[PDB]
């Protein structure tokens, strides 16, 4: 989320997230969210 | 699944917002009840 050169849509960067503990509060406070349309899961209960 | 996102109620209750969860819940109910009705009808015929 703190990158500087997010690649263009024609060649979208892909990263793998594994072997860690996820707390999306950093994801919340590191962006003035404009659209958070989650489909397969409710954003509220995301930490369990 | 009968056309829902998943066949486990505990899974589909913690992966969707309550206002939308009812849509996926109200498919398992109907599938299960049609299965039950089919069972009871064949049982009545066998009993006869
Ligand atoms: C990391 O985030 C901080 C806080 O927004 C920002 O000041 C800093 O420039 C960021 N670093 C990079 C390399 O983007």
């Amino acid at each position: 989320f703190n990158a500087t050169r997010f690649a263009s849509v024609y060649a979208w960067n892909r990263t793998r997230i594994s072997n860690c503990v996820a707390d999306y509060s950093v994801l919340y406070n590191f962006a003035p969210f404009f659209a958070f349309k989650c489909y397969g899961v409710s954003p509220t209960k995301l930490n369990d | 699944k009968f056309g829902a996102i998943s066949s486990v109620l505990n899974d589909i209750l913690s992966r969707l917002d309550p206002p939308e969860a009812e849509v996926q819940i109200d498919r398992l109910i109907t599938g299960r009840l049609q299965s039950l009705q089919t069972y009871v009808t064949q049982q009545l015929i066998r009993a006869a």
